[PDB]
């Protein structure tokens, strides 16, 4: 559960931390110096981290700094689809833009009971911190996903491209978020998502 | 009710007190008041830890975080069992080696710090902080500058502190009448090193148990 | 550095000379091949021991015996149906039944059983400082100032045989001033001035006990109640000849 | 469990030992074990007994001890009062 | 979990299959089931729950559900008990209960006491001990008298063990009027017969308690005596003897009223009533007086030898218990009883259907070891060969306990050397022909040749022809018999000095040392202790280095008694033969039992610690402790507390220089574990070393800095504990400047809660009292002695509860008591001359 | 006892008799239950001896024993020596559920 990383114990007078909160005291058991909590097993460490205690405590640090100045019924067949990646421009600066195409009602016809069948694809930016195998990390991923379909990842190297600013006249209709109705369209006809 | 208001005023209870200052405010509730005031305030009673009325279990401290594991005693420390087994992330010993460390090495040892008549532990306090405290006005003595604290300064050696002039016209320090500083009250010629003066003092037994032998147990 | 550390050797040169406990029985029998006389005196300080003999009509010096190293708060003679050994009590609690021996060239004091009592202190509970024997020596009573009152049965067999303590407790009942009355085999019988520690009032009141061989307890009989004044109790043979 | 033994220990070693602050005890009640002992050491050994004897001024040593007897009992104040 | 579901005891419960007297009535049902039917980790908490909330649930609930559960036929010893338990602590909890209620519970666990087992004897004792402090005196009164009224035999039965327990509990004298109500009354006829019972269970509890209570009950048994009915008189008859065994011959003096009318019944009703009065009057007949016992002893010994003869059993047991109790009287002469009472005793009482059955073969064993006393032991055992010679095998396991028990006391010096051969002849032959399986002859036999030895040569050598014989054999169960019998004749051949023939002996042994039964190897190995103990190492044959090797696989034989005997004898090797084994091979040793003490037995576990010290003075200490510290880190408890041992008994043979540094390092390190095990370690070395610790204390001052200042409830409990031993012997050795030290850290921890934590901690400062004296200690107390807070001083009021236990004389000087610090003060402290 | 807290003492004032401990109690101070340096013999009240319960151990009130128990020179000077009558009049908790585990 520890996936291989190596705590320092506090007094050994600090190779960069993945979270630089918890350690080991003098003693065997680990400790998160903010939140001042101890924690026998590396699977307890886990549950501070995923607690509300911890996070307020990591908020308050931060304005410390500042001052010192559905889901069960998901179908899922893992279905890879397939992606059209090209590089893009316009004006002014350079975007990508990404083509994910569709079963042609090949399987899609004996579920038709409207159930979030209007829902369109959806996409978001995650962060390789958290992966099942957590080896690796540090670069997002566009991630794209459809209830039957499996899900699809595209690296982003780049910081930011094709960051706009105020495109449209600010309107709200927050759908997901400012990123999906932002730079996305859902060819539902043809059954083809276009991200950019 | 009546008994919880019929309490007299904690002003009122410091008059019945030679030593006013430790009766505090929760004294007032004290079923007794008048006694435990004349107990509390006794000669030679050692106030209660004032941990208590805290919630904490005595120790939630911050400063337990960042606690040493542990030092060895430095003469245990030398007898090399150190370098023998590696605690931090076969081995055997003269009997001879050991027996005299504990006995004709450390017969006279005693740890550094120890503790007073009163001194009680609350949870904030570290005692090694005050222990290199202690050394420290041991070995530290005025005149005197390492050559550390020197090269921070940036003070070249035979050349005097910046205070020396200042120290011309304003005179030497009221806290130490006796000391002397080259070129002022003191030979510059015996200016060395790291000291720029001393301290010179104008003062110039057995205690009935002089032992005047000193024999420790022999192992063999 | 040199350890100031005063190293003291203690010695007592001169030996405790106020003497507070006194036995009258014969305990050994020296420079006489057959002798048996009851004229014989053991006197302790405390700690300090001493025993002493007359038969000439003038005291002596037998032998001045080891330091015991304790607080003797109560020493008294025993007699029981043989050579006459000496039941003592001090801090420890313990009851402890001493013969005097000869042993090698010199008197040596010897120890038959110490029973447990209390603790190791000076106590009000301490069931000592009250102590008297049955002039007979078939039993032993020891007492407390306040809390409460032991008796052994004392038996006598190829070795010696205390039996277990009878015990009686008042709470709140001072004793002062044990003295025990003689009987003629009929069952023993001692007398106590009780002071009552808890009282509105200073009550001293005399209890009678007669401890009871058949049931084996000491009862108490008569609660007389006399004036706070009261100092101590002495006890009357018998007045056989009167009523 | 544990703390309910402690409770039975309680009442035995209070039988006992007789006075044993236990958790609310008056002053009343406290201060009467205090004086009970210190008079009980006082007349206990032989040696502190001499010494009140002597600088008392009694005529007698028993009188001290039987005194300090005496007075364990809180009457005895209004006895001599009386006398 | 709700381990093992219940159905029907479930069905019962209903409430919940899937509103606050809703919500404490669930889940109350709730827990009591998980105590009932659950897992062990669930029960243990809902223990824990239901006795923190015992407080808050009503009790009419409480009694309610969990009461009538005990009355079904399905439950079982283990969950009726694990109810019982909740009623103790629910009982003991509430301490106030209505007298409905109180009838309930006492009808509910009253049958408990009439269970064949002590342990549920004990604890049906308990509830109604328990109980009774809570409903009172009168409460149970008015709940027995509708109850001894009753026609049931059974449950008249019951309540009669029940009101003793009562009696016992709330004291006899205030339950003494009700005895004599149930006693005298003249109304029903089981109210006498109960209430006269009820006598017997008070004096068997009281024992010699009963004394002074005696009076009241006597008076009973005299007048409720003379009632015309046959089974009350019976009765009667039981109670005195019961309360003349545990009278002891005290109570004479009362039990001389009813002494009179038992002779009258004697002479008149016979039968049965007078087993039961030869019953009685045989416990009178050791506090008799002794012309009174001469009296009524000569009266009695006609009628027993006249009914020597009765076809029944309990007469012939009760014949015995009187002959058993009459034997002691001085009146009777030893000739009186050879000449008449011991000849028609032997004839008649040994005849081979006597034993048959084992509870009248104790009464007669005990009764004829009573005999040997007075009797000559030459004529007893002389009366006692022919027996030994019977065809007849538990006739001959009863012919050998007698020569057991007889011989024990008196031993064979007074027999003969004619009847002392046929004696071990005897023994020889119902040895080597015994058909049954006991562990009796092979005792029995040991003790009659550790009793008469030098005399054994001629027959010591044919007896070890047996008992090779025997080593040779196709059954274990007499396999491990000889040997048994073999380790205990090992240390009488020495008196005959026949070393060579102990030398064959180990041989053989150490040859079938390889067997596979366990049962058996675990006796050779003890009998291999027994020679190698009693002869010199340099003759033993095999020799020991040559024996030791074979031993280290033994080892992990696992079962017990072959680690038993094993690490026995490997521990003898130990200590006598440091030079034969040789040191790697000690070290193999080391690690065989560093993985053995895992096992569950103290024995194995202990003893296994102890060969520590053999190995650590014969090998190097260092090399031990580095296996020792290197098992510490291991999670297991008693690993790591029985390395912790080992750590200190290495440390008293070896001596604490060399240990202690190595041990300060393990401290160094990190692990909890590890400084739990290296505390714990120096509290056992240090209570292991009376005089050394006190040149020592120093460096251990500064380890304890760290650990009565860490941060976890363990360290400073351990900690503390080190502060115990180590400062009760170096308690007036002039270190009191660092115990003060070591104080001052402690003082803070004393409103530290939890039962374990908090008696180490009040042990710490109670061994501090000593090596500082009360002043100081004394000061701390002072000023925290009573406070506003309810709390502090509760916790210091316990320090001071000790320190008034052990010290008082002590404290006097060192009351903080000034004339306006109290009224009265003393008047005799300020006096000076 | 020191380790199971529901184990109830006697403390009553101890007569001539001395308590036994069977062999498997052996080597144990009845209060601490340590195996250190052993000093006095226990002595228990009369009411604890008796009859056949005098031939229990003192300890674990169940089993016969041979020995004889004697107090740890901790304990001897701690006092508890002379406290009063150990003995163990409760079989306790843990040897109760460990009769009733078994069978
Ligand atoms: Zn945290
Ligand atoms: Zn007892
Ligand atoms: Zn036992
Ligand atoms: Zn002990």
């Amino acid at each position: 559960l520890s996936k291989g990383e190596n705590v320092p114990y506090t007094f050994q007078d600090e190779q960069v931390r993945s979270n630089p909160y918890i350690y080991k005291n003098h003693s065997g058991k680990l400790v998160c110096k903010l939140c001042n909590t101890m924690h026998m097993s590396w699977s307890s460490v886990e549950r501070h981290l995923g607690g509300k205690k911890h996070g307020l405590n990591v908020l308050r640090r931060g304005i410390s700094i500042e001052k010192s100045s559905x889901x069960x019924x998901x179908x899922x067949x893992x279905x890879x689809x397939x992606x059209x990646x090209x590089x893009x421009x316009x004006x002014g600066s350079v975007g990508l833009a990404i083509q994910v195409n569709y079963s042609s009602e090949v399987k899609e016809n004996s579920v038709d009971s409207d159930d979030k069948a209007k829902v369109p694809p959806l996409i978001r930016i995650v962060s390789g911190l958290e992966l099942s195998d957590t080896k690796q990390k540090g670069k997002k991923f566009l991630v794209i996903a459809y209830e039957p379909f499996e899900n699809i990842a595209i690296e982003l190297p780049p910081n930011e491209i094709l960051f706009s600013e105020n495109n449209d006249m600010d309107n709200n209709n927050d759908g997901v978020d400012e990123l999906n109705k932002k730079c996305t369209f859902w060819d539902a006809i043809s059954k083809l998502y276009y991200v950019q | 009710k009546r008994r919880k208001t019929e309490k007299p005023s904690l002003s009122q209870l410091k008059s019945q007190v030679p030593y006013p200052q430790i009766i505090e405010w929760y004294d007032c509730d004290a079923r007794y008041p008048g006694l435990l005031a004349s107990i509390k305030c006794t000669k030679n009673v050692i106030p209660v830890p004032s941990h208590w009325q805290s919630k904490k279990e005595y120790l939630s401290g911050r400063s337990l975080l960042g606690k040493r594991p542990f030092e060895l005693p430095d003469i245990i420390k030398k007898t090399n069992i150190e370098q023998m087994r590696s605690t931090l992330p076969a081995l055997d010993l003269d009997y001879k080696k050991l027996h005299d460390v504990f006995f004709k090495i450390g017969a006279n040892w005693k740890p550094d710090h120890l503790l007073c008549f009163g001194d009680v532990y609350y949870e904030n306090r570290n005692l090694f902080e005050e222990t290199n405290w202690k050394r420290m006005v041991d070995h530290k003595r005025p005149g005197r500058i390492s050559q550390e604290l020197r090269a921070i300064m940036n003070l070249p050696e035979g050349q005097l502190p910046p205070w020396c002039m200042k120290m011309k016209d304003i005179g030497l320090p009221t806290g130490y009448p006796d000391l002397k500083i080259a070129g002022l009250n003191w030979d510059i010629t015996n200016l060395k090193g790291d000291v720029y003066g001393k301290i010179i003092p104008n003062h110039h037994r057995n205690y009935f148990g002089a032992l005047i032998s000193f024999e420790t147990p022999e192992f063999e | 550095a040199k350890d100031d550390e005063l190293y003291l050797y203690h010695l007592t040169l001169k030996k405790q000379t106020n003497f507070v406990h006194s036995c009258i029985g014969h305990f050994v029998d020296l420079e006489a091949g057959s002798k048996r006389e009851q004229s014989q005196l053991c006197v302790a300080t405390e700690t300090h021991l001493e025993l002493y003999d007359t038969a000439d009509g003038e005291l002596k010096l037998i032998a001045k015996f080891q330091n015991l190293f304790a607080t003797i708060t109560s020493m008294k003679s025993l007699d029981l149906p043989w050579p006459t050994f000496l039941a003592l009590t001090s801090d420890s609690g313990n009851l402890s039944i001493v013969q005097i021996i000869m042993h090698a060239g010199a008197l040596r004091l010897k120890t038959l059983v110490n029973q447990p009592l209390t603790r190791t202190t000076l106590r009000r509970v301490s069931p000592i400082s009250y102590m008297e024997i049955d002039p007979n020596g078939r039993c032993i009573i020891l007492s407390s100032v306040e809390q409460n009152k032991l008796c052994f049965l004392v038996d006598y067999a190829q070795k010696l045989r205390i039996s277990s303590p009878l015990e009686i407790i008042r709470p709140h009942m001072v004793t002062l001033d044990m003295a025990v009355v003689d009987v003629n085999f009929n069952n023993p019988c001692f007398v106590t001035l009780e002071i009552d520690n808890a009282a509105t009032q200073l009550s001293v009141h005399l209890i009678f006990y007669v401890l009871e061989l058949g049931l084996n307890h000491i009862v108490k009989k008569a609660d007389y109640l006399v004036n706070p004044s009261a100092n101590f109790v002495l006890s009357l043979p018998d007045l056989s000849r009167y009523n | 469990a544990e703390k309910q033994r402690q409770l039975k220990l309680q009442k035995i070693y209070k039988q006992k030992y007789i006075g044993l602050g236990d958790e609310s005890t008056t002053r009343e009640q406290w201060q009467r074990n205090v004086r009970n002992d210190t008079l009980n050491t006082l007349q206990g050994h032989s040696a502190s007994l001499e010494y009140v004897s002597l600088s008392r001024g009694d005529l007698s040593i028993r009188d001290t001890r039987i005194h300090l007897l005496k007075s364990m009992s809180p009457g005895y104040k209004a006895y001599l009062r009386e006398e | 979990d709700l381990m093992f579901f219940k159905p029907s005891d479930h069905k019962y419960f209903a409430d919940v299959i899937s509103n606050k007297d809703e919500k404490k009535e669930r889940t109350l049902s709730m827990l009591l089931l998980k105590i009932k039917n659950g897992n062990t980790a669930s029960r243990r908490t809902s223990m824990r729950i239901l006795t923190d909330k015992a407080v808050t649930f009503g009790p009419e609930m409480i009694f309610n559900r969990l009461l009538p559960i005990l009355l079904d036929r399905s439950l079982e010893d283990q969950e009726r008990h694990l109810m019982i338990k909740t009623i103790d602590r629910v009982l003991y909890q509430l301490g106030d209960l209505t007298k409905p209620y109180v009838h309930k519970i006492l009808v509910v666990a009253a049958p408990l006491l009439i269970d064949e087992d002590p342990m549920v004897r004990s604890t049906g004792q308990e509830i109604i001990t328990n109980l009774s402090t809570v409903a009172g005196l009168k409460t149970i009164l008015t709940v027995m008298r509708p109850d001894i009224e009753n026609e049931d035999e059974y449950v008249r039965n019951v309540t009669s063990r029940a009101a003793a327990v009562v009696a016992k509990a709330l004291g006899v004298n205030q339950l003494l009027p009700f005895i004599n109500a149930a006693c005298h009354s003249r109304k029903s006829w089981k109210a006498r017969h109960t209430g006269i019972k009820i006598v017997q269970q008070i004096g068997i509890l009281l024992g010699i308690g009963v004394l002074n209570h005696l009076t009241g009950l006597m008076s009973c048994i005299k007048d409720c005596l003379m009632d015309d009915h046959v089974p009350v008189r019976i009765v009667t008859a039981h109670t005195l003897s019961t309360l003349a065994e545990n009278s002891y011959p005290y109570g004479i003096e009362v039990f001389n009223v009813v002494l009179e009318p038992l002779w009258k019944g004697i002479r008149s009703h016979r039968g049965k009533v007078l087993s039961s009065f030869l019953k009685a009057v045989g416990s009178m007949i050791p506090l008799m007086d002794p012309e009174y016992a001469g009296y009524y002893t000569t009266e009695a010994m006609r009628i027993i030898r006249r009914e020597f003869d009765s076809p029944d059993d309990e007469m012939k047991k009760t014949i015995l218990l009187v002959l058993q109790k009459c034997s002691a009287v001085e009146s009777i002469t030893p000739k009186f009883l050879r000449e008449e009472i011991a000849p028609e005793f032997f004839q008649k009482f040994w005849v081979r259907r006597v034993a048959l059955d084992r509870p009248l073969n104790k009464v007669v064993t005990y009764t004829t070891v009573t005999l040997a006393k007075k009797l000559g032991c030459s004529y007893t055992i002389d009366k006692l060969l022919t027996p030994l010679r019977d065809e007849a095998e538990p006739f001959r396991t009863m012919a050998v306990h007698a020569v057991t028990r007889t011989v024990n006391l008196l031993g064979t010096a007074d027999l003969d050397e004619r009847l002392e051969t046929r004696l071990i002849d005897a023994l020889l032959i119902a040895f080597q022909e015994q058909t049954n399986s006991d562990s009796i002859i092979f005792k029995g036999f040991g003790a009659v040749t550790v009793s008469l030895d030098i005399r054994m040569k001629p027959f010591l050598a044919p007896i070890v022809s047996t008992i090779l014989n025997h080593l040779k054999h196709k059954t274990p169960l007499v396999r491990q018999h000889a040997a048994d019998l073999c380790a205990i004749l090992i240390p009488v051949i020495k008196n005959c000095h026949e070393f060579e023939m102990l030398n064959k002996l180990n041989i053989i042994l150490y040859e079938s040392l390889g067997e596979v039964y366990p049962e058996v190897l675990g006796s050779i190995i003890n009998a291999m202790y027994c020679i190698t103990s009693v002869m010199d190492l340099d003759k033993l044959q095999p020799p020991i280095n040559q024996i030791l090797p074979t031993l280290t696989p033994i080892l992990r034989n696992k079962h017990r008694k072959v680690e038993v005997n094993t690490i026995k004898f490997v521990g003898l090797i130990g200590k006598l033969a440091p030079t034969y084994a040789p040191p790697k091979e000690w070290m193999r040793i080391c690690f065989e039992l560093l993985e053995l003490l895992k096992s569950t037995n103290k024995e194995i576990r202990r003893s296994a610690n102890a060969t520590f010290g053999f190995i650590a003075e014969a090998i190097g200490p260092h090399d031990v402790l580095v296996a020792l510290l290197n098992n510490l880190k291991v999670q297991e408890r008693q690993l790591r507390v029985c390395t912790a041992v080992a750590i200190g008994i290495v440390a008293k043979v070896c001596g604490p220089y060399n240990v202690l540094p190595v041990i300060m390092n393990e401290y160094t390190t990190p692990e909890t574990n590890v400084q739990n095990g290296v505390l714990k370690a120096m509290s056992f070395m240090f209570e292991y070393i009376g005089n050394m610790s006190k040149d020592y204390i120093y460096f251990i001052t500064p380890l304890l800095e760290d650990a009565l200042t860490d941060r976890d409830l363990v360290h400073r409990q351990t900690a503390s504990n080190v502060i115990t031993h180590l400062a009760l012997n170096c308690s007036g050795t002039g270190h009191e400047d660092a115990f003060i030290h070591l104080m001052n850290l402690l003082i803070p921890n004393i409103f530290e809660t939890s039962p374990h934590a908090i008696m180490r901690i009040l042990e710490g400062l109670e061994a501090l009292s000593q090596a500082l004296g009360p002043g100081l200690f004394m000061n701390y107390i002072w000023a925290g002695l009573f406070h506003p807070a309810k709390n502090v001083r509760k916790a210091f009021w316990r320090v001071y509860n000790n320190m008034y236990v052990m010290y008082q004389d002590a404290m006097v000087p060192f009351y903080p008591v000034t004339p306006d610090n109290n009224e009265e003060y003393i008047e005799e402290l300020d006096l000076v001359l | 006892s020191r380790h199971q807290f529901d184990l109830i003492m006697c403390l009553k004032q101890p007569g001539v008799q001395t308590g036994l401990l069977c062999e498997k109690c052996d080597g144990k101070c009845p209060i601490c239950d340590s195996y250190v340096r052993p000093k006095r013999k226990v002595r228990v009240c009369e009411n604890c001896s008796f009859g056949k319960q005098a031939k229990n151990c003192i300890i674990c009130n169940l089993n016969v024993g041979v020995n004889d128990a004697f107090y740890c020179w901790e304990c001897c000077r701690l006092g508890k020596d002379k406290d009063g009558c150990p003995r163990i009049l409760n079989l306790g908790s843990n040897r109760l559920d460990r009769h009733f585990e078994k069978k």
